[PDB]
Order: C-alpha cells, then sequence, then structure tokens
RNA sequence: CCCCAGCUGCGCACACAGACGAAGGGCGCGGGCGCGCCCGCCCCGAAAAUGGACGGUGCUCAGCGCAGCCCCGACCCCGCGCACGCACAGC
RNA sequence: AAGCGUCCGCAGCGACGCCGCUUUUUGAUUCUUCGAUGUCGGCUCUUCCUAGCAUGGCGUGGCAGCGCGCGCCAAGUGUUGGA
RNA sequence: ACGCCCCGUGCGUGUACGGCUGGACCUCUAAGCCGGAGCCGCCCCCCCGUGUGUCUAAACGUUUCCGCCCCCCGC
C-alpha cells in the first residue's frame, strides 16, 4: 500500500552505482563548443589542489563586505608534447592522426612505466621527414587536441615525478591554423594564465576523497533507526517489497563512498597568481 | 460459380398424376447447393417439402463467349446481415452472367462482409448503357476511356537482386 | 506513360512469358480488361497482370476476333549449339587481349 | 556423370547386360578409352553422330568404370576391333565442324536460369 | 464516387516559366523565383501548352480534394512569384499605446507596451518576407513572394499578441488582420 | 553458390526486409545491410514514435543494467528486428545472426561493391503512396542518434565516387561493344574458328 | 573432380517436419534456380550426394530426391544416412541422373 | 520470419488499429434506401498500479472480407513388414 | 434531460431512469495453502498507477480585476509538524 | 554539520491547445505548414565494457635481460 508520509529519495540515482573511479587523473569528457570566430586557445588545464583559505571581498550591490571560502590550486605550466587529430565519423569521433614530438622526457615517460626504477626506459625511441606528411593529414581533421603533460616535479611536495598526460582541445578557427599553432607549441610550456583568467567560471573535474566501505547512513543519509532497534540502527529497515521478488537498485545499500569522479560546474576563479611572488 | 436452371415438382402420385412443374434459376457453386436453394423455395413459397420433391432436370446455363465483349449487368439482390435482411441493387460490367455475380459476391463481401450464402439474387438483367443507374459503371461505358497503371507489379519472383535490374517494367 | 486503352498492346507481366502478345479489346473497370491473343483467344485478365507495351493498335470497341487478330503484329537450344555459342565468346575475349 | 572420367563428352555405342552401356569418346580425340558404365550416368545430349558400324564388340575385357572409385586402370590394349570403330567416329566427327572441340572439351554445367535452360 | 479522371489546369501567365520534374515545381516569376515541392500529393504534374496540368486517375473524393488544393497552391505560388502578397495588420488598444517597429530591414517586428507589458515581443519573418509600417498609422504591413510565408509571418503576430489569461471580452487589445490582397 | 548478399537499405520496409534477410541467414547466407538509416517504417511518424516510446519504457525495474537494451542507432535497431526473426537463443539462430552486419550509410569498405535489393520488401512495391512512412534516421535522430547528417554527407561522397567509376566503366563497355561490332574484330574472330 | 561440374548445388534448408516434430529421414533441399513446383519436377527421382569429411577423409552420402515439397521448388530427399542438423545451410549436390528408391 | 507450407485476382479500413467491452454518439470512409435511415470498416465513450505481450518479431495487401488453384500437416486412414494376442487363408 | 440556475435544459448543476468500469471497501464462494505462507498498526525505505492535490501549458465560464468554477494534456518534482 | 561552495543555461521532437494556408459556402485538416507543457529526447553529469590510436622488445623449448609485469620493500 502507499507509504503513509511522502519524502524525497535518499541520494541521487544520477550517481548510482557509486563505484570507485577508474583512475586518479580524469580525462575531459566534454570540451566546450569550438567556435571558429573565436581566437585559438586551449580549453582545459590540469592543476593540483593545495588547500583552502578564505578571502574577503567587497560585494557591491551600497558596498557590503563579505568573506568567502576559496581554494588554491597550484598550477605549474603544462608542456605540450603531442597533437591528436580527430574526424567526425558516423560512429562518432575517430583518431585521424597522432603526432608526437621528437623529445619525450623522463617525467612524461615515467607515466608509461609501472616500475620505472627497474625499467630500461626504451619507450618512445621513435624521423622528421615524415612530419610534413603527418601535419598534412592532421590538417584534414575535424577536432584538434594537443597532448600536454603536467610538470609534477616542480611542486616537490607531491613525491611524484611521474607526469599526468591528457588531451586538451584546441578551440579556435580554421583547423589549418589549429595545427599550425599546435606544431609551434610542441615541447613548450603553457601557463595557467594563458588558458584561464580571473572572474571566469570553470568546471573542475576530479576524484573525491575516498571514504572506504560505508554504511547507508553516511552513503545516503537515511534516518538512523530508533534506540530500541534490534540488529542495528544505522540501516535501511525495509530493503524492498515482496514483489518484485528481487532488491531494486534504487534501494540504499552499504558500499563504497567517495573516490568518485565528480564534475562541479561554475566554480569562479577569484585570483590567478604565482606562489613565489607576494 | 455457375448458373443452374433446376426443374422440379411434387412427386406424382395416383391422386395427382401430373403435378405443377416449377423451375428456379440459381447462381450456385454446384448442383448440390442448387438443389438446396430449390428445395427451400418449394418449402417456403409452396408447402412442398424436399422429401416429396422430384428434381426433374438440372441444366448448366452457360453463355457463349464467342467474341467476348463486356456487357453491363444490373443485379437486384437480397442480402442478410448480422443485424437484418436488406435489399440492394448493384451494377456490374462483366463477361458473362456467371462472372458478374462473382463480382457481386466479391463486392458484397468486401464492402459489407456478406458471405455467398447470405445473399439471394432477385434478378440479374443485362442492361444497356443508357439504363445503367450507377455513375461509376457508366464511366466505363463511354467509348475511348483510358487510364494508366500506377501500381508497381514485379516481373518475376525474386528474393534478392542487384539494384540495376528492372523489376517493375 | 502507357495507358490502358482499347488497342494498347500488352504482354504478361512475367519476363518468361513476354513472347506472348496481347491487345486490349475492352475495358471493364480500373482493374479488369479483355485481352486478345494472336491465336484469336480472348480472356479477361487483370490490369495488374499485364505489362503495357508502348504501341497502340487501331482497334475500336466492337470488332470481330478475326478483325483484331489481323492487326496484332507478328511475333530452342542444344548442348552442342550452346558449346558453339560459348566458344564464340571464348575466342572473343581472347582477341581483346 | 559418375565414372572414372565423369566430366567427358563421349558417344554411346550399345546397351550391355546387367544395366550397362558401351561408350567410347574416341581415344585420339579426348584420351578416353573404351569403357562400360551404368546406363543412368550418361546424360543424354540431343546431337547424334552418323555411325553405321556394328557395335557388337568383344566386350569381355573392356575396363568398366564404377561409380565412386577413381582406380587407376592399366593403359591402352591391343584393340582388335576397337581401332576400327574408333576411326569410324573420328570419320563421323570430321564431317561436323566444331564437333572435335566438343568431344575434347570437358563438360561445364550450363548457367542455371530455368529448367528450360537445362534441356541439352 | 471515384471518377475516372479529374483534371484541372492552372494558366501560367506571361512573364513566368514553370518547370516540373518528379513532383517538384520551380517557378521563375518576375518578383521572385521559388522552388516548391509537391511530392506529398499523389498526382501527375506536367506543364503543357502554357498551363500546368494536374491529372488524377480513378481517384476517390479524398484524392480529388487533394487535387484541388494542389491546384490552388500552384495558383498561389504563381501569383506570389508574379504579383506578391501583402497582409495588413491593425494594432488595437484601449489604454496602453502599442509601439510596433521594424528591425533587420523588415525581417523582424518588435511589439512593445502590449497591455502595459515590459516584455518586448519580437516576431521574425519567414524567408523572403518584408515588414514595414502602414501608411496609415496604427498599422503595419508584411509583404513577400509566397502566401504561406506571408500569412504565417502575419499569423504568428495575430496569434501571439492576443490577450490571454485576462478576460478577452473586456480586454480587446491585440493585433488583428485588416485586409489581405496581392501587390497591385 | 555465391551466398553473400549486400543489401542497400533505402526504400525498404523494415520488417518486410527482415523476413527475407532472416530466411536467407538461416540458409547459410551472409547478409550485409547498408544505408540502414533509410530503412522505412510505414504509417505516420507519430505512431512510429509512440511505438518507440513504448520500447523505451520497457526496462528492468530491479536492475536496468540487465534490462531490455534500447538502441538509438538505425543499424542496431534493425539488427534487433532480425534478431527475433531467427531463433537466436539456439545455436542455429545465433550463428545466423553472426552473418549479419548492418551499417548506416555506405562505409568505404563497401566502396565499389555490388549492392542488392529485396523487391518484395520495397516500399514503392508494397505500400500505397497515399500512406505515410518514415525512415529509421528520421525517427532516431530525435531519440539520440546524432549522426544523420554525417552519414548522408559521407553517403554522398561514396555515391559520387561510384558514379564516377561507373561513368568510366560503361564507356569501356561502350568501346568494347564498338570494337566487337567492328568488321576488323569479326574477321579476326572467324580466322581463329577457321583454324579450329 | 569438382561436384559443381556436373551436379547442381542445393542447400539443405530443413528436415521434413511439423511445427515441432521433425522427421529426419527426409531432408528438404532448395535447388538453385528452381523456384516453382513444376520446375522441381525435373528433379524428381534424381540422385543427390552430400559430401563431407570425417577426420579429414572424404565421404559421400548418397541419396534420392523423393518428392516435391511446397509450391516453391523445395524438394524432399532421402539419403543413405540421414543428414545431420549441423549441415543445415550447407550445400548438397543434385545429380542429373535418376536413381531408384531401392538403389541410390 | 521464428516454423513445415502461397501464389494469383477483386474489395475495404488508418486508429501506437486489428489485439476484452455497454448504453450513447461521430459532415471519418466505403456501399445502399427513402435531409433522414440502413449496411461494412474506423473513431469517441475506453482509467491501475514491476517493464511487456495478436505467442514473438513485426506487419498499414502479415489488418478486415472474398474467389480461384495449390501446398503443409497426427501414432488418423491406406498399403507393407515385424512383434504379441486370438478359436489364427484373417482380425 | 424533468427541473434549477434573474431571462436561459446543458455557464454550472441535474431528478426520474439507464449503461458501464474498477478491485483501493465489504460480501459471496471455498480453487490454492492446515507434516504452518508469522496474523493489526506504526517506524524505516524503495518503487509504481492516475481516477491530477500542488507545480507547467491550455480551453471554457453566469471569466471586469482579484478570485472561483468546469474541462483538457501531462505522472517530471513534490504532498509537512503536532494534540 | 549546526558551517561553506556548486546544481547554470541551452537544443530538438512535438501533447493539450492556439493559429496559417486550404479543399471536399465557411472551415486548424482531409494534403501541407507555424507556434507550443514542470512531459519526452538530446546536451551536461555518472557508470560500464568493448573498440580506436600511439609506444616498446635479444639470443640458441633453454639461457637470460631482450621488453616488461608481479611478489617483496617503503610510503
Ligand atoms: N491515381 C493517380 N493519378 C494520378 N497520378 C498518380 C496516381 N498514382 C500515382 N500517380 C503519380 O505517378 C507518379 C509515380 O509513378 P511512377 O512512374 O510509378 O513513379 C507520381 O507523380 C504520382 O503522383
Ligand atoms: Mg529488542
Ligand atoms: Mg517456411
Ligand atoms: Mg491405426
Ligand atoms: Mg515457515
Ligand atoms: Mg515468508
Amino acid at each position: 500500500s502507499c507509504r503513509k508520509f511522502e519524502a524525497p529519495r535518499h541520494g541521487s540515482l544520477a550517481y548510482m552505482p557509486r563505484r570507485r573511479a577508474r583512475s586518479v587523473k580524469q580525462s575531459i569528457r566534454a570540451f566546450e563548443k569550438d567556435n571558429p570566430e573565436d581566437p585559438i586557445h586551449l580549453t582545459a588545464f590540469y592543476v593540483y589542489k593545495a588547500g583552502m583559505t578564505h578571502v574577503v571581498r567587497n560585494k557591491a550591490m551600497t558596498i557590503k563586505e563579505v568573506t568567502e571560502s576559496v581554494t588554491i590550486l597550484e598550477a605549474p605550466p603544462m608542456v605540450v608534447f603531442g597533437i591528436v587529430g580527430y574526424v567526425n565519423t558516423p560512429q562518432g569521433l575517430k583518431i585521424n592522426k597522432t603526432l608526437l614530438s621528437s623529445h619525450i622526457n623522463e617525467s612524461v615517460l615515467r607515466r608509461f612505466y609501472r616500475k620505472f626504477y627497474l625499467s630500461k626506459k626504451r619507450m618512445f625511441s621513435s624521423g622528421q621527414k615524415e612530419l610534413d606528411a603527418d601535419i598534412l593529414v592532421l590538417k584534414d581533421s575535424d577536432v584538434i587536441r594537443v597532448l600536454a603533460h603536467t610538470q609534477v616535479e616542480k611542486i616537490k611536495s607531491i613525491r611524484t615525478k611521474k607526469a599526468h598526460i591528457s588531451e586538451i582541445q584546441v578551440n579556435g578557427g580554421t583547423v589549418n591554423d589549429k595545427v599550425e599553432w599546435a606544431v609551434s607549441m610542441l615541447e613548450r610550456e603553457v601557463k595557467i594564465s594563458d588558458v584561464f583568467s580571473t572572474n571566469e567560471f570553470v568546471d573542475t573535474i576530479g576524484v573525491t576523497k575516498g571514504k572506504g566501505f560505508q554504511g547507508v547512513t553516511k552513503r545516503f543519509g537515511t534516518r538512523i533507526l530508533p534506540r530500541k532497534t534490534n540488529k542495528g540502527r544505522r540501516k535501511v529497515a525495509c530493503i524492498g517489497a515482496w514483489h518484485p521478488a528481487n532488491v531494486l537498485r534504487t534501494v540504499p545499500r552499504a558500499g563504497q563512498l567517495g573516490f568518485h569522479r565528480r564534475t562541479e560546474l561554475n566554480k569562479l576563479i577569484y585570483l590567478i597568481g604565482n606562489g613565489k611572488e607576494e | 460459380i455457375k448458373e443452374y436452371r433446376i426443374y422440379g415438382s411434387k412427386m406424382p402420385t395416383e391422386q395427382e398424376v401430373a403435378p405443377q412443374i416449377f423451375f428456379h434459376n440459381v447462381f450456385a457453386k454446384n448442383e448440390i447447393v442448387a438443389r438446396s436453394r430449390f428445395n427451400n423455395l418449394m418449402k417456403t413459397k409452396y408447402k412442398i417439402k424436399s422429401g416429396k420433391i422430384v428434381i426433374l432436370k438440372i441444366e448448366e446455363l452457360v453463355e457463349d463467349l464467342k467474341d467476348m465483349k463486356i456487357k453491363n449487368y444490373g443485379i437486384q439482390l437480397v442480402y442478410r446481415s448480422k443485424k437484418g435482411i436488406h435489399n440492394m441493387y448493384k451494377e456490374f460490367r462483366s463477361i458473362s452472367r456467371c462472372k458478374a455475380v462473382e463480382m457481386l459476391f466479391n463486392d458484397m463481401a468486401g464492402r459489407h462482409k456478406a458471405k455467398r450464402d447470405d445473399i439471394k439474387i432477385v434478378s440479374l438483367k443485362e442492361l444497356r448503357s443508357e439504363d445503367l443507374r450507377r455513375d461509376r459503371v457508366i464511366q466505363f461505358t463511354k467509348d475511348d476511356v483510358m487510364y494508366p497503371v500506377f501500381k508497381k507489379v514485379l516481373n518475376s519472383k525474386y528474393d534478392f537482386v542487384l539494384k540495376g535490374t528492372n523489376i517493375f517494367n | 506513360k502507357n495507358f490502358v486503352q482499347v488497342g494498347r498492346l500488352a504482354t504478361p507481366r512475367f519476363l518468361a512469358q513476354r513472347n506472348i502478345l496481347y491487345v486490349i479489346t475492352d475495358i471493364q473497370d480500373d482493374s479488369m480488361v479483355i485481352v486478345q491473343d494472336a491465336q484469336g483467344t480472348r480472356k479477361l485478365v487483370s490490369v495488374k497482370s499485364l505489362h503495357l507495351m508502348d504501341d497502340v493498335v487501331e482497334i475500336h470497341r466492337d470488332m470481330s476476333v478475326e478483325e483484331v487478330s489481323k492487326k496484332i503484329p507478328q511475333q530452342s537450344e542444344n548442348d552442342f549449339e550452346r558449346f558453339k555459342r560459348e566458344l564464340r565468346t571464348e575466342i572473343e575475349e581472347e582477341v581483346l587481349r | 556423370l559418375e565414372g572414372d572420367f565423369t566430366a567427358r563428352r563421349v558417344v554411346f555405342l550399345k546397351q550391355v547386360e546387367n544395366n550397362k552401356a558401351l561408350c567410347c569418346g574416341p581415344a585420339p580425340i579426348n584420351n578416353v578409352p573404351f569403357f562400360v558404365i551404368d546406363e543412368r550416368y550418361l546424360l543424354r545430349t540431343s546431337t547424334v553422330l552418323d555411325l553405321k558400324e556394328d557395335v557388337n564388340i568383344d566386350i569381355s575385357t573392356v575396363f568398366e568404370s564404377k561409380r565412386g572409385v577413381v582406380a587407376d586402370r592399366m593403359d591402352i590394349d591391343a584393340n582388335s576391333d576397337q581401332k576400327r570403330i574408333e576411326n569410324a567416329i573420328v570419320d563421323a566427327v570430321s564431317s561436323i565442324r566444331f564437333m572435335k572441340r566438343y568431344l575434347a572439351t570437358p563438360f561445364k554445367m550450363p548457367k542455371f536460369k530455368s529448367v528450360s535452360s537445362l534441356k541439352f | 464516387m471515384k471518377r475516372l479522371l479529374c483534371e484541372e489546369k492552372v494558366e501560367i501567365p506571361e512573364g513566368c516559366s514553370v518547370e516540373i520534374l518528379e513532383r517538384v515545381m520551380t517557378v521563375r516569376g518576375k518578383r521572385a523565383t521559388a522552388v516548391r515541392d509537391l511530392s506529398h500529393f499523389v498526382l501527375t504534374m506536367d506543364v503543357h501548352e502554357g498551363h500546368v496540368r494536374l491529372r488524377l486517375w480513378n481517384g476517390t473524393n479524398r484524392e480529388r480534394s487533394k487535387l484541388i488544393t494542389c491546384a490552388s497552391v500552384i495558383r498561389n505560388c504563381i501569383v506570389g512569384c508574379m504579383s506578391g502578397y501583402e497582409y495588413t495588420l491593425k494594432v488595437v488598444y484601449k489604454h496602453f499605446p502599442m509601439s510596433v517597429a521594424i528591425e533587420d530591414d523588415g525581417k523582424t517586428v518588435v511589439v512593445k507596451n502590449f497591455l502595459g507589458q515590459k516584455h518586448a515581443r519580437r516576431y521574425k519573418m519567414r524567408g523572403d518576407s518584408i515588414a514595414r509600417l502602414g501608411t496609415e498609422k496604427d498599422t503595419f504591413v508584411v509583404e513577400g513572394s509566397s502566401l504561406e510565408d506571408v500569412s504565417q509571418s502575419a499569423g504568428t503576430i495575430q496569434e501571439n499578441c492576443q490577450v490571454k489569461k485576462i478576460d478577452s471580452r473586456t480586454f480587446l487589445d491585440g493585433i488583428y488582420f485588416l485586409s489581405r490582397n496581392v501587390v497591385g | 553458390i555465391n551466398k553473400e548478399i549486400i543489401v542497400d537499405g533505402t526504400g525498404h520496409i523494415a520488417g518486410k526486409l527482415g523476413t527475407y534477410i532472416a530466411k536467407k541467414l538461416l540458409e547459410g547466407y551472409t547478409i550485409t545491410v547498408l544505408c540502414a538509416e533509410s530503412i522505412v517504417l510505414t504509417g505516420p511518424i507519430h505512431r512510429t514514435k509512440l511505438r518507440y516510446k513504448d520500447y523505451l519504457n520497457k526496462r528492468c525495474l530491479v536492475n536496468p543494467l540487465r534490462g531490455p537494451f534500447h538502441y538509438k542507432e538505425p543499424s542496431k535497431l534493425f539488427m534487433r528486428l532480425v534478431k527475433r526473426m531467427v531463433p537466436y537463443k539456439k545455436k542455429r539462430g545465433a550463428a545466423a545472426l553472426q552473418r549479419l552486419q548492418v551499417f548506416e550509410g555506405i562505409p568505404e569498405k563497401f566502396e565499389n561493391t555490388e549492392r542488392s535489393i529485396c523487391p518484395r520488401a520495397l516500399l514503392e512495391y508494397c505500400a500505397n503512396p497515399i500512406r505515410k512512412s518514415a525512415t529509421y534516421g528520421k525517427l532516431l535522430s530525435e531519440f539520440g542518434w546524432k549522426h544523420l547528417n554525417i552519414t548522408e554527407e559521407m553517403k554522398k561522397k561514396v555515391l559520387q565516387r561510384e558514379e564516377k567509376a561507373k561513368k568510366e566503366k560503361d564507356a569501356r563497355m561502350e568501346e568494347i561493344q564498338r570494337i566487337r561490332e567492328s568488321s576488323s574484330f569479326n574477321k579476326e574472330v572467324e580466322e581463329i574458328m577457321s583454324r579450329i | 573432380f569438382d561436384p559443381c561440374l556436373t551436379a547442381i548445388p542445393a542447400t539443405f534448408i530443413s528436415h521434413m517436419r511439423g511445427r515441432r516434430i521433425v522427421h529426419p529421414s527426409h531432408s528438404l533441399l532448395r535447388i538453385e534456380g528452381v523456384k516453382t513446383r513444376e520446375d522441381a519436377k525435373f528433379f524428381l527421382g534424381n540422385g543427390v550426394v552430400s559430401l563431407y569429411e570425417l577426420s579429414g577423409k572424404k565421404m559421400e552420402n548418397r541419396g534420392r530426391i523423393r518428392r516435391l515439397h511446397g509450391n516453391s521448388g523445395v524438394v524432399a530427399a532421402k539419403f543413405e544416412r540421414n543428414l545431420p542438423p549441423n549441415k543445415i545451410g550447407t550445400e548438397v549436390f543434385v545429380k542429373l541422373y535418376k536413381v531408384e528408391d531401392d538403389d541410390y
């Protein structure tokens, strides 16, 4: 029969199944819409979370002083070392041509090894006579992305020399000029100030803090059962009706909480600065 | 189907040596339905039931289709629906009388779901073009009528063929 | 666009029976039509069962069977003859080299 | 159709006892010796040669080709009357223009379109 | 009733050429040239003897009704591509003066202060249609080369600028059709 | 026997094409269906959309990960049609389904191939022109298949290359015909038959 | 010797069956090019062979086209050994000579 | 088509219809009778709870009707052989 | 559709009657279960239906506005704290 | 968490419905067309598993680094 008092569902079904993320680095699943009248620019960057503080800012409406929590994302410049071109196929997007630089350093080829200290470092032994043929087929692409890696050794607090590699879409005009910019930027660093600016909204993609196997009260916020409850209070009591004779996937069960991929929209950049300058 | 003229009478006895001879013109599938449609009319017009009927003659009325033109036929019929019994008058153009009633049966079945046994024909008269009452059959009585074929029809039995092959023409 | 009219030549719609000529002698309705064979026999057929040829023959509504059959235009293989046929193309492809 | 030779145009001579048939596609022309097979395995074609000679030959030693076995028989023999009646159908094949190529060529199936096309 | 043949022809006047291939029609008139697709009709379209002929064989009353609309849509496309249509619209208001104004060279009409509303109702013009103010004030006229794009462009304004959610008997303000006629 | 058929899907009624496809598949034919975005569903489009929304509504409430899967491509939706015209749970029907490959448009693997049609399943043969109809790509482009325009553009570039090669090939059929009719060729031919 | 040189290939499409009950002694064949019942009358009584391999060794299972089947030129054949349902969809070769019901 | 076996013709219907239904209705279409009736098809009336059932696929000539010729299909019937029973040229 | 509704059968109602639907009531029955299917309510938690309460779009009024009534489409999101 | 931040807009089919043109004298309808719902579908977001692209490797089944991975060790 009908439940006596109605209430919203505990937790979103949009994020169920709550599984662990497949990686710690998340690739951009969707870049912004490429506008040919826009100038050539990159669309993403890869930063590292340093910590939080709060700023005080004047909120003009009369002026009222407000304080707001901010968070500081350390962004060493990313080195562009490859180009990936895509074509619009009736099955979707397809790799048209991958063009790498002749130089791949010890940081970014640490990523290609599981145990690097025991390795022989022979990845990417790799001709420059085929560049113009590879640039020409790359000009036939529909979507141009650069292969950029992070410079994780520049942080030095993270005991990680192994770099994070990702594709960043080159948005601008006339795919000819996209790869002419991209071959210019091979083995060059891209600053965070070149990609973003202050008071603009960005989307952050990352993996949450892992909480391990958690019960339903933390995982979903279901009500703790009363004090008299035999066999446990931090539960959902009825996990399903008699029919259907299975448990639905919509019922909150105990499992993995945290270490999920999350994309948060419209995070405003308050300040872009350098950690050395005051 | 076929047309039958079935002659019959009461079986002659010592009391009635020459009974009155009757005949019925039936459009039937065969002679056994034609005997059956004759026996009901002797049972219901007169009171002669089928045990006391002798069927004197059954002949197939067949037309000579020597030069085979199309005649017009006006058919007065009585058909029984699920709801009642009604009179209808239908006009057809056909080859023979026995083909025109086949056009009657396929039309009453298509338009009214009247089965062949649910239909009794009052009269079938071959008509002039001037005496036709249906304007649809009048259109084809005009000389020099012409129309094209717009339905596609295949020129063989095919399961799969290449694209270039003509199949309709 | 070939029309169904009296005097329009026709053949059976099947390709294996295209050797037979018909001529439309009378029109019943949208769908049925009397055709006359070159052998003089007439039969009522469907319009869908015919493939209309391009030619129309000078026939009017009430003509005799002999009168229409005057105006209809006039219309096997062995293994050895098939061999002689296939050998002809056998050499014909060799000359083109 | 089913013999040692099994796609070879030959000519038919005589029907023999126990359901057999004497045949010789002439050994100069198509390299086929005298043989007897079953009567049914001969697919009949419409063309007949004009052979007037008597075909009552000394069949006692002729190589009989069975159905499935492709057993390699011994080569050609003395051929007392076989040489004469072979030359009579080489005489018959010379009168007709392309018939020499016909008996030499192995049989190919006609491209099927109907069973009327399978008349032979 | 299934007549054996229903036929009507549309007399192509002098100065325009009509070309019909596989039930699409290209008219080349003085005012504009429009290419019209009539393949939703099941008809034989041919232009012969200077009048486009539509013929229907053994057609039902449903089909020959569609014969006539194909004839009237060809009549309208011809004199739209020859003369051109224009629709006249009267702006009616009791209390608040509506101000209609054209932008984008007559490709859009703004309507402001409709019933004292702040929201500016813009209405775009479906292709090859031009709006301008009426020579009489409190009127604007939309004019173009096809009756459907003219009467829909005017028709959206007559549909959207009525008064809804307040009583339409007491509130009579809105834009209405006055007169519908061809150019000249 | 050449038991490999390449079907062009334009102008075909879907379930009527699928019966002749599945009956061939169970007899050992390997069928490939091209241009599956143009396979036709008869009737007006709104009835066909309600049939699709009825399909989308059916899912496992307990676990839709194992529910009735809903296909937005015309190729996988047409594959789903022929899937149940064979006995696919048995090994004879699943083996037959491995001989289907259904594609939208013409991929360049199928450039210059020889495409077939099922004329008993054609829309111009079966349907009345009074009746409405709609293709798969007309339906499914409003149900999440985003690739209608890129299919038709790449379809056109294949058909223009094939029309180009047909313009070259039939000219070679023209000149070979004009050569084989020439009296120089004939007396060359009767000279060889003289020597045989 | 190729089978397609002298014999017409026919695809083994089904056994003779009901909707459910299957009688495997009679195999239904579809001869190529044969599309009508009167066309298949040319092949009544004709021998038929199904060629297969057992441990790489070639075998001939011989049969006779026994009766017609349907209106579409499908014929029913009875072989020495019944055809397995594995071979449904594969080809068997129809001979051009008649054989008898006793003697294949 | 699953699934053995279909073709030739003539009609009719468009409603996610055929594929549960009433009273009462429908300038919906097709026939018929004297604007009103009648007959077919369709429509409205016609709303249930896991997602889902003309059996499914699907079908708009795979629906609703008819005709012609054909085909498939039981251990039935027929014929033959064998087993067993009988009072046994057989049943 | 008798009547009511200022006049006005149908804006909205609607008697006297009649036709249905539903299985959310209770019976009727006794088909399943008596070598047992744990019997009310609540708490908890999920889902579904629409005969739609709110929220979205509308049509209608005996709708001036404000409001209220009647009807339509739509089951997305909601539908509380207490004696 | 009792604290703080983000959940923003869009696009499309098209419901009811309003319209346009327009037939069988009007007519939103029979053909066609326009607009149109918190619905529906995309987009976004999350998950899945299959693919795509790139990189890389010696000897004579054994030697063994020839390419590596895994355990072990630490965090
Ligand atoms: N009953 C009909 N009367 C007139 N034209 C028709 C009819 N049926 C089809 N058509 C037209 O015939 C053409 C298609 O015929 P087809 O030559 O078969 O492609 C199209 O222009 C149709 O509109
Ligand atoms: Mg307790
Ligand atoms: Mg079958
Ligand atoms: Mg018995
Ligand atoms: Mg128990
Ligand atoms: Mg229990």
